[PDB]
């Protein structure tokens, strides 16, 4: 019995290919597109809820998750493979960080602790690459607002703006045209809907969109008052109401 | 290292011309507390061997499991298990003899004096004794506790050596065990009216005698005696 | 732990996995040691095919094991690192306990242990690596030279080469080394390493490293100049 | 590929069997037993002129009263070696004792099938392990890498052992002195050897109860190999 | 706090002669001022013309008794039915001992038989295994009674021939089966006599060429 | 069992070449071209990035030159992901040099060890290599300013001069050719980009498209100062050379 | 235990008693305090009787594997050191040994090496050691000179282990005497206290407190 | 054919190609004979040589003064089995103050040879034992193989052309069954037995290998000179 798997499943091919990181790569261009903006007061992670079955609820399964009170994050390929890289990243974020210096990391550091794990993932012994890309929206006091996108392989690079996934080729092209160094986070909000919208190609509304945002603290959500220094959490998942109202004047 | 809490006292036992005799009160002390009377501390091993075991109870429930255990693990792939490939007593006591010294050797004993009392295949009287530190040794006569000190006084009366075994029937040696058992109510501060005893024949086989009671006590002398030295009345 | 056995044996009773490792010693850069009659040289090539590099910083290929004893070797560079750091461990270590340097031929007989075990041990592959160890015993006059390879077996050597073409320069120091007489001084021993070599190097210039050791923990890299003196004196008389 | 503890159709340990092929390739030992000791010889087999002879060590010291040779990828018997010398002094340690030849050999051999997926492969090395005790007297065992070792009155192994062996057969008595083994060691030898044999390329050692194992010298070999050729030439 | 070590009493003697070697015994095992048995041998024949005896805490005693007789067991296993000779024995039980040198058997080791020359041989060891031949020793309860004695009348200590000014020494010699034993008695009777530890039974095993022999005597019973 | 799936990365070839490393080297030569060039007074580090994007975060980002400590620098080419599990290794070693001795490490004791690692997944463990070969640019007062590189087979050289990644073939000989021992920094940091901006399989070389360090004794007298270079100032470096 | 040896211009003399005691109880009078590890080396004994005994019977078997490894006799330093690394190892267990190595090589020459269970180790000419140590120095010391023959150091010797014999209530039985030359180790005899005391007080007309 | 890389691996039909490798070991190795009565148990061997310098392979080995067993096959594989049946054997005695049953020593022989046919990397034991014994419930003989199969018998035989010797006892079961309180008369059977499965060579005085236990009789083995009685 017992893991005999001690040797690495991923190896370079005589072409200087990393095969399973190549596939891996391939099992997220077959996932669901999704988007990140940077506005110059906040960030805009958006993706389409393809729903396996109308019978389905598909509040229950979130693509767009908490990290931090600052930082969100999704992804595009496999859902599985995602949600576990979530958990691994939630505690690495207090285990690693909070504990140590008692704040939540910033998201470069963050982004850093999840490549990590992703990374190993390509090169221990037993087992295969994660089969997603993500990417992660944050705010630090240090470093403002920030977006990440990280890739099977390990390797992140930050964005202005971006895409990936399914339509990711054309919805990057459109990002280029629209993308300013000025825009505002309702700008980006409103433009984050349009590049989605070409993706999409069944429903489009409030149920079918799952978006999020970084923005301005929320001391509404914070859950108590007495501490000033504490201001509530950045990472705000817009409602379906929320989204519903800003398709009307599109 | 151990304290023993609940805990039973003496257990005596011995030898005569067709089989064994061991005998043991019904009590579970708990200190000066005579906490439990319906506490049985003599255990049969098949129809061939009864372990009278004293010291603390807990230890001596482990030690009951233990043999219960033994009966069944000896039954596994085994068509001569009620018959030559049956548990002798020789073969429990030298299980539970290993048992005490490497529980002791691990500075961890189970607190219990032990006498493993049956009968051969051969015939032949098993009697032998074990305890905490896992002291081995097999007389005619054996006792625990008190009784070491005031039952094998009487019973190595009957007794005395060797050659005395042949010459002691069970009448007589059932008669020295049950006077061993009124004399120890007599003077041990934590012992029982209340007593069970076992007979191990090579010819009747086991008996196993429930709910014994000490009686033809003498206590009427008690009356005549005033005061602790002058006091007449 | 990865336990894979790789070196195993074949039908015909070869340990593919160990003869592989001798290819690439026999692609490594070509040494040679030579041990007069009071000292030991090793000489060593180095390929030109690298220029702009900084010869101050580039790890040299003889290395000292102690005070008393060096090593060369031919295979690959990275595999050589983890044998002579043993090596030196295992010396200062016999100062330890048995307080007094080692032998060569202990020193030899331990690096060679080392890559025995590697060749029957699961989960990894031979050393790349054939070492030319050379140096004198404590309070000893008498020059030693030892030879070791990937299988493990370890001997010694009135002259040997290792290395790329080491079968030529083999072939002349069968036939130039005398052993009723071997290089009576420094210069003599120093000399027909240098010969050796450049039957097979090339240049002269910066192509040639030498190393004279000599008792009593003397040891002494030559520089570039000094070797030159060698290479414009051989082939002058070379010339006739 | 495929498993290192893995069985043949015909019943046999793939590995093991290679093994012995490795042995085969080994350079020449022979042993002869007699009443007056055991002798072992070895090809010492040089690759290149230029070797110093003197340091090829393929006989071998395990306690006093035990010797040994080797044959086949000789770098494997170290580790043996220095089994056998802990074992044989561990044991006078624990028993205040010479250590029998039998269990010496039968310990060398636990380690020999200690192979699988522990070391990685069986040893590609053969040991011909000779000594003396006072049950049994003089003994020789071959010890293969198979785990198996079995008794000889005289013994070949490596390249020329089959032309030795059947050589062997015909020459060995029971009243062989110790100088006639000597010779016939040497006899033997330069028969299945390349190389003319001499005192630098071959060597000789004995066993005795009095004087204990002992390698000998290339100067006193020289006189048995002289010795042998006038023996030869005399009829 | 729980004490792992006890005191079973008890005392041993070894004597050897020329071609014999005697190990004697009481057979009282006792605790505190109770006596256990009073015939609990603790002298035993292990094999290959090896006598043996470990007097002092019984649980330490005969665990090191068992152990020995596996180790010989196990030695004609490994060795070709080899017979362990008497200072083979001797070197195996000090391991055995030292082997718990930081948690001892606490036990007074004696081991008697014959030499490899055929000759008598008595050993003794301490609790941690170190050991000595000699002519005679006694261990136990009553050693420190019965062992002066002995050098009195074994190795005839501190007697010099009459008339000789007290310069010539009694000349030391082998001393017959029959000897030996009406010493081992009259050690065992006055060892009875003055310590409480001591009597019941003696129990007495001799060893020569052809084997091992035992004889038994009553000892005062109070 | 599992036997079936195992690649064997650490064996030999029958020409006695490791086949993972060698594939590992095939991965870099892909990679985006690295430039070392070491001068009297200090050291360049010029790196080109990988096919950028333009809506790419570039001030903001660092994929080819990484600080090791103060006085350490380093040029990425291969998997940068496998590259920074070696940078964090190489950042704590320096650091526990430092709290053994109170002495900053030597730089060719970092670049050693770091190789060392490297050597190991090529002898042992059943693991593949690092795809990463590294450029060592560093000082310390026994040797001065230092270029090194190491591959994935732990080997690792000293240089005065030296490319890895893209195009190393071509690069290499241009900077034999150009490069000479009495360089000053401000020359070496010329030499650097014009290399780059001919071996490049780029249309034209621009600032997003690059990272740029210099190693100088620079800072006021006798220490030494570590600048990675900002955006703004790689695009001022680039009109002062007159590349654009 | 008193056991001592002395360094000086004929070699080293060895010399031990042979009483074992268990408190105030005389166990033996014939024990063996000196090891013969081989031709050339020997070992003394003192403190706890089977800690000495074992590890120095178990150091005899470590350098007998030394020249097997290595084809050549172990030095007196390295075989000390094995010794004393050995006990190092054990320092707090609570080992009583108090030891000395003693022996000839070619290399060093004559040597004496201390070593004791709390690992001190150290080389030199002169040592005394065990509960007698005492009474052994002040005989030795006050008669030493380098140039004595073999004969008058050989006697010193036992006279020094004779005075600590008689005034150390735990030492006595039997005086055993070794010469070590560079030809190896040779015995001289054991010599019983109970015959010597007298045979030196007459000849000697020394222990003149004692009743004649 | 792809089903026999290792032993782990079932082929098609539900066979375990490795244990019958395993197996064929036996075959090829030299013969050895069981027989009991009520009273003795005998085990006859014929030894093998390399050539005629070499010794002869012992095939019997002791386990306990009632107990041993003899082999055919890998005789590493039987030693290592031989030596943990000493081991329990021993364990029994210490423990239980107990002689190891027959019947548990194959019990036991056999869960230690099945563990080795179930797990990736071991190999099957090479080896077949037959191990006789006298125990609480008189003589046994026991037929062990590697598969883990063990089977109690009145006589059998393994290894080459061993089927002569089992047709042999087959016909002769009536008669040796009954040879009891005459150990000379049961051994005489048994080598009578074996001397069916020779071809070309005859029993020599160190070619044959005896061993019996019994009521009055520990377990000992008769080499050499000893057999000549029975030639
Ligand atoms: C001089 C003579 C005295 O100091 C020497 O130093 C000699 C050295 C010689 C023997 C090599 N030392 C002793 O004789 C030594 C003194 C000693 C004792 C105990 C601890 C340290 C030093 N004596 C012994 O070692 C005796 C020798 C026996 C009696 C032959 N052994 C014991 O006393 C043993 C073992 C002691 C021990 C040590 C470590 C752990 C556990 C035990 N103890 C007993 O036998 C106990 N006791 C003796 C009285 O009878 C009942 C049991
Ligand atoms: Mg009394």
């Amino acid at each position: 019995m017992t893991d005999r798997y001690s040797f690495s499943l991923t190896t370079f091919s005589p072409s200087g290919k990393l095969g399973q990181i190549d596939y891996a790569l391939t099992a997220v261009k077959q996932g669901v597109t999704s988007l990140g903006i940077k506005a110059t007061n906040g960030v805009v992670i958006a993706t389409e809820k393809k729903s396996s079955s109308p019978l389905a609820m598909s509040e229950t399964l979130s693509k767009v998750s908490l990290l931090t009170p600052d930082i969100g994050a999704v992804y595009s390929g496999m859902g599985p493979d995602y949600r576990v890289l979530v958990d691994k990243s939630r505690k690495v974020a207090h285990t690693s960080y909070k504990r140590i210096y008692g704040e939540y990391p910033p998201t470069k550091l963050l982004v850093s602790e999840v490549a990590k794990i992703m990374q190993e993932a390509t090169q221990s012994g037993g087992v295969r690459p994660f089969g997603v890309s993500l990417l992660i929206a944050g705010h630090d006091e240090f470093n403002g607002f920030s977006l990440y996108q990280v890739d099977p392989s390990g390797s992140y690079f930050p964005w202005k703006a971006t895409a990936i996934g399914k339509g990711s080729v054309a919805a990057k092209t459109f990002l280029e045209k629209r993308w300013n160094d000025e825009l505002e986070l309702e700008d980006a909000i409103h433009i984050a809907l349009l590049t989605l919208k070409e993706s999409v190609e069944g429903e489009f509304n409030g149920d079918t969109i799952e978006l999020a945002i970084i923005g301005d603290e929320n001391p509404d959500l914070l859950g108590y008052t007495g501490i000033p220094t504490d201001k509530g959490p950045r990472f705000r998942k817009l409602t379906s109401q929320e989204i519903n109202d800003r398709l009307e004047a599109l | 290292t151990q304290q023993p809490i609940v805990t039973g006292t003496s257990v005596i036992s011995m030898k005569y011309d067709n089989g064994v005799i061991i005998a043991a009160d019904n009590l579970g002390s708990y200190g000066s507390l005579l906490r439990f009377n319906g506490v049985e501390r003599l255990i049969p091993v098949g129809d061939n061997t009864v372990v009278g075991i004293s010291g603390d109870i807990s230890d001596m429930q482990h030690i009951e499991r233990l043999l219960k255990d033994l009966v069944t693990e000896n039954a596994y792939d085994n068509p001569l298990a009620d018959a030559e490939e049956a548990l002798e007593p020789s073969y429990i006591f030298e299980y539970l003899a290993t048992v005490m010294y490497q529980r002791r050797s691990k500075m961890n004993p189970l607190w219990n004096a032990i006498i493993v009392a049956g009968v051969q295949s051969n015939g032949d009287q098993f009697l032998r004794y074990v305890n905490l530190l896992g002291v081995t040794y097999s007389s005619p006569t054996l006792a625990t506790g008190f009784g070491a000190h005031m039952a094998n006084p009487l019973l190595r009366k009957v007794v005395d050596r060797e050659s005395d075994i042949p010459k002691t029937t069970v009448q007589v040696a059932e008669e020295a065990i049950v006077n061993a058992m009124r004399v120890l109510y007599y003077r041990d501060a934590r012992s029982s009216r209340n007593f069970s005893l076992a007979i191990i024949d090579k010819n009747t086989g086991l008996t196993f005698k429930k709910n014994l009671q000490v009686e033809n006590m003498k206590w009427d002398f008690a009356k005549d005696i005033k005061g602790y030295g002058t006091q007449k009345i | 732990g990865y336990d894979r056995a790789l070196s195993i044996f074949s039908p015909d009773g070869h340990i593919f996995q160990v003869e592989y490792a001798l290819e690439a010693v026999k692609r490594g850069t070509c040494a040679v040691g030579v041990k007069g009659k009071n000292c030991v040289v090793l000489g060593c090539e180095r390929r030109s095919t690298l220029k702009l590099q900084d010869t101050r910083i580039t790890p040299s290929k003889v290395s000292k094991i102690d005070s008393h004893v060096v090593l060369s070797f031919s295979g690959l560079n990275a595999d050589s690192r983890i044998l002579i750091e043993k090596a030196r461990v295992e010396a200062q270590s016999h100062r330890l306990t048995l307080e007094d340097p080692v032998t060569v031929e202990y020193l030899t007989r331990y690096v060679a242990g080392v890559q025995q075990r590697y060749t029957q041990s699961g989960g990894v592959r031979p050393f790349g690596v054939s070492t030319l160890i050379a140096g004198f015993d404590p309070r000893d006059d008498e020059p030693k030279l030892y030879q070791t390879e990937p299988s493990g077996i370890y001997s010694s050597w009135s002259a040997q080469t290792i290395g790329r073409n080491s079968k030529t320069v083999r072939e002349f120091l069968e036939k130039n080394y005398d052993r009723k007489e071997p290089p009576a001084t420094v210069e003599e021993c120093v000399k027909l390493t240098v010969r050796s070599l450049l039957e097979v190097v090339q240049t002269g210039a910066k192509n040639i490293e030498i190393t004279v050791v000599k008792p009593d923990s003397d040891i002494v890299a030559l520089s570039s100049e000094e070797i030159n003196q060698y290479v414009t004196q051989i082939e002058q008389e070379k010339q006739e | 590929d495929r498993g290192v503890s893995t069985f043949s159709p015909e019943g046999r340990l793939f590995q093991v069997e290679y093994s012995l092929e490795a042995i085969k390739l080994g350079s020449t030992a022979i042993g002869i037993a007699t009443k007056e000791g055991v002798v072992l010889g070895v090809e010492k087999r040089a690759t290149s002129p230029l070797l110093e002879s003197d340091s090829i060590e393929k006989i071998v010291e395990i306690d006093r009263h035990i010797g040994c040779a080797m044959s086949g990828l000789t770098a494997d018997a170290r580790s043996m070696i220095e089994h056998a010398r802990t074992a044989a002094v561990t044991h006078n340690l624990y028993y205040d004792e010479d250590i029998n030849v039998e269990s010496l050999t039968q310990s060398v051999c636990d380690l020999a099938l200690r192979f699988g997926e522990l070391m990685s492969r069986p040893f590609g090395v053969a040991l011909l392990i000779a000594g003396h005790d006072a049950d049994d007297g003089y003994q020789l065992f071959h010890a293969e890498p198979s785990g198996t070792f079995y008794r000889y009155n005289a013994k070949a192994i490596g390249s020329g052992s089959e032309g030795a062996q059947a050589e062997l057969l015909n020459e060995w008595h029971s009243s062989l002195t110790l100088k006639e083994a000597e010779l016939l060691v040497l006899k033997i030898l330069k028969q299945v050897m390349e190389e003319k044999l001499d005192e630098n390329n071959a060597q000789l050692s004995c066993i005795t109860k009095q004087d204990g194992f002992k390698i000998y010298d290339n100067e006193k070999t020289a006189e048995l190999i002289k010795e042998l050729k006038e023996k030869e030439a005399a009829e | 706090q729980f004490n792992p070590y006890g005191d079973n009493g008890g005392t041993i003697l070894g004597i050897a002669g020329e071609d014999f070697a005697v190990l004697a015994g009481d057979t009282r095992n006792i605790t505190d001022y109770s006596i256990n048995s009073r015939y609990e041998p603790k002298v035993f024949d292990c094999g290959d013309n090896i006598v043996m005896s470990a007097n002092g805490f019984a649980a330490d005693g005969d665990a090191l008794v068992k152990r020995f007789k596996n180790s010989v067991k196990w030695y004609h296993f490994d060795h070709n039915d080899k017979k362990l000779s008497i200072n083979s024995a001797a070197r195996n039980i000090q391991h055995l001992l030292y082997g718990k040198r930081f948690f001892p058997y606490y036990v007074h080791t004696i081991i008697a038989g014959l030499d490899e020359d055929g000759k008598g041989a008595v050993y003794s060891f301490d609790p941690v295994g170190s050991y000595e031949r000699e002519q005679c020793r006694a261990g136990g309860a009553a050693a420190s009674l019965i062992m002066p004695f002995l050098d009195n009348q074994v190795n005839f200590k501190n007697q010099y021939e009459p008339g000789t000014n007290g310069k010539v020494k009694k000349p030391l010699k082998y001393l017959s089966v029959e000897e030996v034993i009406k010493l081992v008695r009259d050690s065992f009777t006055s060892a009875t006599e003055r310590h409480i530890q001591v009597g019941d039974g003696l129990e007495i095993l001799i060893v020569t060429k052809d084997g091992v022999r035992k004889e038994f005597y009553e000892l005062k019973r109070d | 069992g599992s036997r079936r799936y195992d690649s064997r990365t650490t064996i030999f070839s029958p020409e006695g070449r490791l086949y993972q490393v060698e594939y590992a080297l095939e991965s870099i030569s892909h990679a985006g071209t690295a430039i070392g060039i070491m001068a009297s007074d200090g050291i360049v580090l010029a790196a080109e990035r990988k096919v950028t994007s333009t809506l790419l975060e570039q001030d903001t980002s660092t994929e080819k030159l990484y600080k090791l400590n103060d006085k350490i620098a380093v040029a990425v080419a291969g998997l940068t992901a496998d590259a920074e599990i070696l940078i964090n290794t190489a950042r704590i070693h320096a650091q526990n040099y430092l709290k053994t001795y109170n002495e900053d490490i030597p730089v060719e004791i970092l670049v050693r060890r770091l190789s060392d690692i490297k050597q190991g997944y090529t002898q042992h463990g059943g693991l593949r290599p690092f795809g990463v070969s590294f450029i060592y640019a560093g000082y310390d007062d026994r040797y001065g300013y230092q270029l090194y590189t190491s591959n994935p087979s732990g080997n690792y050289t000293g240089w005065k001069a030296i490319s890895v990644g893209a195009n190393t073939s071509a690069a290499q000989t241009l900077l034999q050719m150009d490069y000479k021992d009495d360089m000053k920094v401000d020359d070496a940091i010329e030499l650097a980009l014009k290399t780059l901006s001919k071996t490049t399989d780029s249309s034209a070389l621009t600032y997003d498209r690059l990272e740029f360090a210099t190693i100088r004794k620079g800072a006021n007298d006798g220490e030494v100062y570590q600048k990675i270079f900002k955006p703004q100032e790689i695009k001022d470096i680039l009109v002062k050379t007159g590349i654009t | 235990t008193t056991t001592l040896a002395f360094r000086f211009q004929g070699g080293i003399i060895v010399a031990v008693d042979s009483r074992a005691t268990a408190g105030n109880w005389v166990a033996s009078q014939t024990v063996k305090k000196v090891i013969e590890i081989n031709p050339f080396l020997l070992g003394t004994a003192a403190g706890g009787a089977a800690d000495c005994q074992f590890w120095e019977t178990w150091l005899g078997s470590q350098c007998r594997l030394h020249e097997l490894r290595e084809k050549e006799r172990i030095s007196v330093a390295a075989a000390s050191k094995i010794l004393s690394n050995l006990v190092y190892q054990y320092k707090g267990a609570g080992l009583s040994m108090g030891t000395m190595i003693c022996g000839y090589t070619r290399k060093e020459g004559p040597t004496i090496y201390y070593v004791d269970s709390d690992g001190t180790r150290l080389k030199g000419d002169i040592f005394c050691v065990g509960s007698g140590q005492t009474f052994a120095y002040g005989v030795l010391d006050s008669n030493y000179k380098w140039d004595l023959s073999v004969e008058d150091a050989l006697y010193l010797g036992k006279r020094s282990i004779l005075a600590a014999a008689h005034r150390d209530a735990y030492s006595g039985g039997s005086v055993n005497l070794y010469h070590v030359t560079e030809d190896g180790w040779i015995y001289h005899g054991n010599h019983d206290v109970g015959e010597l005391f007298w045979k030196v007080k007459e000849e000697e007309g020394s222990f003149n407190n004692v009743i004649g | 054919n792809n089903y026999d890389g290792d032993t782990v691996t079932f082929s098609p039909t539900g066979r375990l190609f490795q244990v019958e490798y395993a197996l064929e070991a036996i075959k090829q190795g030299s013969v050895t004979v069981g027989l009991r009565s009520n009273t003795h148990a005998v085990l006859v061997a014929l030894k093998r040589n390399a050539d005629e310098l070499s010794s002869y392979q012992k095939k019997i080995i002791k386990c306990d003064e009632h107990m041993g067993l003899s082999l055919a096959g890998l005789a590493p594989d039987a030693r290592v089995l031989s030596n943990y049946l000493r081991q329990q054997c021993n364990y029994s005695s210490l423990v239980f103050n107990r002689k190891l049953a027959v019947e548990r020593a194959g019990h036991l022989l056999c869960d230690k040879a099945q563990k080795n046919t179930q797990s990736y990397g071991g190999r099957p034991y090479g080896v077949g034992l037959l191990i006789i014994g006298y125990d609480k419930s008189g003589a046994h003989l026991l037929e062990f193989q590697p598969s883990g199969n063990v089977t109690e018998l009145y006589g059998t035989a393994i290894g080459a052309r061993s089927q002569g010797a089992k047709t042999y006892l087959e016909r002769t079961l009536d008669t040796f069954i009954k040879i009891d309180g005459n150990p000379d008369e049961l051994i005489k059977a048994g080598v009578e037995a074996i001397s069916q499965s020779l071809r070309d060579e005859s029993l020599t005085v160190d070619n044959l290998s005896i061993a019996i236990v019994g009521k009055d009789t520990p377990f000992t083995i008769y080499d050499g000179e000893a057999v000549a009685k029975y030639i």
